[PDB]
């Protein structure tokens, strides 16, 4: 049910228009800026994650 | 939960370890605290687990300990026992 | 009891109300109230439990402390059907599920 | 009117530079407000060094490669990114970074400023293949608050924040009769320039600071319900109130013309129901 | 009371039994119960009542 | 038991020839008791328990006979007087003998 | 009463006889928790033979699944009804609609 | 090392007697809603007001009770009174009087004038007398504290539902604050919908002292139980108990420490008391005259 519903919302493909080419310095930094602002429904970003 | 897998790895069949580990408990219980690897939290039950788990009991190693244990009962008394048997012939 | 779900808790544990606890686990509590000082006697302690009086409660935390209880519904269709979980004190007296089970 | 301040505290300390510090008392409502507020003030209004432009010699694009060097640009701004340093009493300053050889090239071979401390100089900036390889670049490390990607307006995404991530949990707290209680669980995760505590503190600090410029006896005798006879004996003996009838003794009653012991016990009975009794002391009677 | 042989003895079966009077059995009776009665060590034996 | 009454002499509660049997209110129940209903056997020694009822009941019974006896005399009387206005008209003078 | 409604939630609070209804057109001389007293004849002056009508409402009165029952009254002093107008709300009733 | 700019109240627009907009003038962006919730949350809940809690009619001895000549039950009476909105100047606890009789609506502004007590919305119902012959006579108890205080939470007396906080709706806006200073600064607009019991103001700087006070920094058997009872507990009569306590006499370990003599030289004290006295402590195996030496411990 609503798990799945969650994960699937935070993994789903998208335009990106908005969250367009980001370097995520790494998980952490890129949770940090997806809290923060401009990421929204996910987004088309490389990430630097080892 | 406490890393079960290892502890039943420790023993072959999982329900052995239960009846040993219960066993431990018992001896827990039943005299003292004792024992070793020490973490001294959540009751006999998961104590005796825990010490299974870095394998301080053990099946023969148990039974070791109770075979030792009958050797102690038989020190002290002994020569008296021996006494309270020759008075009785 | 009437189940609820409850988010909050781990897989291994399970929301049971203070009152039903507190009815079964009554002998223990019982025994853990004799052996510290808490009461005289088992009747004492009795007398004590019933009327609800503090540090009774800290004590049956002290009693369930370690201690599984086990969860069952009907119809059992196999053996998932019953299984245990470590209690954790709620209020009020509705029991807490864990959802992925 | 009061409320359940803090008492009692602990910290897990998960490595050297994260720790989980929790406060066991708070009231219902608490949790998400202190646990919002804080992240919200450390993940953007943190004061801490940051790298912000890059100067490297030979290199113009960030598409470009160098000879010589194992990763590209982009994973070497990647790496200036993660670059820790504490600077004395300035707001911009420039590091200057020559090496050649071969083998990693850290933050250890950064020229040694005596304002600029570097947290941590194990930390690999590049990887020099051939030993007639090398690479002399000026680091800009500018002060700020907050994430600033490079985006704003070569350049690198700027981490102010000494702070990587925040993380609370509200769980319902124990301690004595209120059941109602939470307790704030916050996981911090910053890189070391800085002590969790007193950055912990700081936003305390920065938030309080924002806030500096806000800161029976009178009910009748029929509403005990006695036998018609006893309130109608006890409103001849001019005792139309409750207050009336406590004042009175058992032996003056039973000196009244039409009370009995029947009577009195019953207005004992009804009157140990509520609380009250005969013979009772008001003293004052009445204002 | 009984706890002995299962009889509840007379206390000029007790006080046969002492060599003494029955005054005496029933004087070291009464501080026997006195003693027993009194706020120290009353705990636990009282309260068992209801 | 002789433990019993050791304890009992040590305490001189003496042995109660009745034994409790009161209804008590069940466990997880509570609330306020608004109605009490008491039936005893024909000619049994009816104490204060049947006759405050029973008197309380008598005189809720007589009001409800008064306020009846109220609107059935407001009730007829209201209407008799608009039967004999009509012909022999007596406004202020109908409105000061007794109503009988 | 409902938001959201059918319109038959006026036809099953009425037919069931936990709401109290006027017999004939009239005026409502008197209201209280405990009784409705209502003066016939108003509309089309349908009573004859001795005028006015008493309700008594059931209060707090105990059903056979332990809920209470109760009525209160829906209308005021003076108040003009008429034939089938609701007088007192029964238990899970309001205006004369369902309340579920 | 820009120093912060630190919100200030600027602006109080009273749309009515309990509805008013209070704007903070200087704030940095992204704090529009950090302050929002958290004086959102605080005044939603943490504000402290006055609340009825107990009440006292005449004739009524359970809730359930109707009255006779009282158009509602005695449950909407106090369910009315729940809504009873009240300031009183400088008291944790006040009487209300209520005497009213006649026909027609019994509100607010019929509860006896008190100079300390004042009441919002006088023209608040509590009841509706419908004949001239009847008449009701209340006492109304109300009380200062925080939260949602149920009566379930514990003698003919009734008890209500505590509505202690003062706040119904709280909304905020961030809208970008003016000045050409910095430019990026917002202004925080705090709509709020409250009973008209506590003024705007002092309501903010009662949330944010609240928050600011949560905020206070980051740091780090022997003997017989029987003889701390009351006397009551003893069931003596009223005189006795009485003269006990006139006597200094409050617990059963200070009466079991007298003595015959000691007793029979107090004022009030005859030889019947003390033969209670005597009788209900060696009901229970106590006596005069007894030593405990050590009273008291702690």
């Amino acid at each position: 049910q609503d798990v799945v519903l969650g994960l699937y919302y935070m993994t789903r493909d998208c335009v990106n228009a908005k969250g367009e080419g980001m370097v995520l310095t790494g998980p952490k930094e890129a949770e940090r800026l997806y809290r923060s602002g401009l990421a929204s429904l996910h987004a088309r970003v490389k990430v630097r994650i080892t | 939960r406490v890393t079960v897998q290892d502890a039943v790895e420790k023993i072959g069949n999982r329900f052995d370890l239960v009846l040993v580990a219960a066993r431990r408990a018992r001896q827990m219980q039943v005299g003292g605290k004792d024992p070793l690897v020490p973490e001294e939290n959540d009751k006999t039950t998961v104590i005796a687990l825990r010490e299974i788990e870095e394998g301080l009991i053990n099946n023969q190693i148990l039974d070791v300990r109770e075979r030792q244990e009958q050797q102690e009962q038989e020190a002290a008394e002994l020569q008296a026992v021996t006494a309270i048997a020759e008075g009785r012939r | 009891s009437v189940i609820t779900v409850g988010p909050y808790l781990r897989l291994h544990q399970c929301g049971l109300p203070k009152k039903m606890a507190l009815e079964l686990f009554k002998p223990f509590i019982y025994g853990k109230l004799e052996l510290r000082g808490l009461a005289t006697t088992i009747k004492a302690a009795k007398k004590m439990v019933e009327r609800e009086e503090a540090v009774v409660w800290d004590i049956l935390d002290e009693v369930i402390r370690e201690h599984p209880v086990l969860l069952n519904r009907a119809p059992t269709l196999h053996r998932l059907g019953i299984q245990a979980f470590e209690p954790v004190l709620i209020e009020g007296k509705a029991i807490q599920l864990h959802p992925l089970v | 009117t009061e409320f359940l301040k803090p008492r009692l505290v602990d910290i897990e300390q998960v490595s050297s530079t994260h720790a989980k510090v929790t406060l066991e008392p708070l009231e219902r409502g608490f949790g998400h407000t202190l646990g919002n507020a804080l992240r919200r003030i450390l993940l953007s209004s943190m004061p801490g060094c940051a790298v912000t432009e890059v100067e490297i010699d030979g290199v113009l694009h960030e598409y470009s490669t160098k000879e010589g060097v194992q990763e590209d640009i982009l994973e070497i701004l990647l790496n200036l990114k993660g670059l820790a340093v504490r600077v004395q009493g300035k707001d911009e300053v420039i590091l200057t970074l020559n090496k050649s050889g071969i083998g990693p090239v850290t933050a250890a071979d950064i020229t040694h400023d005596g304002d600029v401390e570097i947290v941590k100089p194990q930390h690999v900036i590049c990887h020099l293949t051939d030993e007639n390889a090398s690479i002399s670049m000026r680091i800009k490390v500018q002060r700020g608050r907050g994430y600033v990607p490079a985006s704003t307006r070569l350049l690198v995404d700027a981490c102010y924040s000494p702070v990587e991530r925040i993380a609370y949990n509200v769980e319902a707290a124990r301690v004595e009769q209120r059941t109602d209680l939470d307790k704030l669980v916050i996981e911090m995760e910053t890189n070391g320039t800085i002590d969790p505590e007193e950055a912990i503190r700081r936003a305390a600090t920065i938030l309080a600071e924002q806030l500096e410029a806000f800161v029976i006896l009178l009910r009748p005798v029929d509403d005990l319900e006695l036998t018609v006879r006893s309130a109608n004996c006890l409103k001849a003996e001019a005792i139309h109130y409750i207050g009336d009838l406590v004042q009175r003794t058992e032996v003056e009653l039973l000196k009244t013309p039409n009370l009995g012991k029947k009577s009195l016990t019953e207005i004992k009975d009804v009157l140990a129901s509520r609380g009250l009794s005969l013979g009772m002391r008001l003293e004052n009677w009445p204002p | 009371f009984g706890i002995d042989m299962n009889t509840d003895y007379t206390l000029e079966e007790v006080g046969k039994q002492f060599d003494v009077t029955r005054e005496r059995i029933r004087q070291i009776e009464a501080k026997a119960l006195r003693k027993l009665r009194h706020p120290s060590r009353s705990e636990v034996l009282r309260s068992f009542l209801d | 038991t002789p433990e019993e009454k050791l304890l009992r002499a040590i305490f001189g509660e003496k042995a109660s020839d009745v034994k409790d049997s009161s209804l008590r209110v069940p466990n997880g129940v509570s609330g306020t008791v608004i109605d009490v209903q008491v039936f005893t056997r024909d000619g049994v020694e009816k104490d204060k328990r049947a006759l405050e009822i029973e008197e309380m009941q008598l005189k809720q019974a007589k009001k409800d006979l008064s306020e009846e006896l109220q609107i059935l005399e407001a009730g007829l009387f209201s209407r008799i007087r608009a039967v004999l206005v009509a012909g022999g008209v007596e406004a202020e003078k109908l409105d000061k003998l007794p109503r009988d | 009463k409902p938001l959201v409604g059918t319109g038959m939630e006026r036809a099953v609070a009425v037919d069931s006889g936990v709401t109290a209804v006027a017999k004939r057109g009239g005026v409502v001389q008197y209201v209280d928790a405990s009784r409705i007293v209502i003066k016939v004849n108003e509309d089309e002056m349908y009573p004859g033979e001795a005028g006015i009508d008493i309700y008594n409402l059931t209060k707090y009165t105990r059903s056979n699944q332990n809920t209470c029952i109760n009525q209160m009254p829906c209308v005021s002093l003076g108040e003009p009804v008429e034939r089938g107008d609701v007088l007192a709300d029964g238990p899970s009733t309001d205006l004369g609609e369902l309340a579920l």
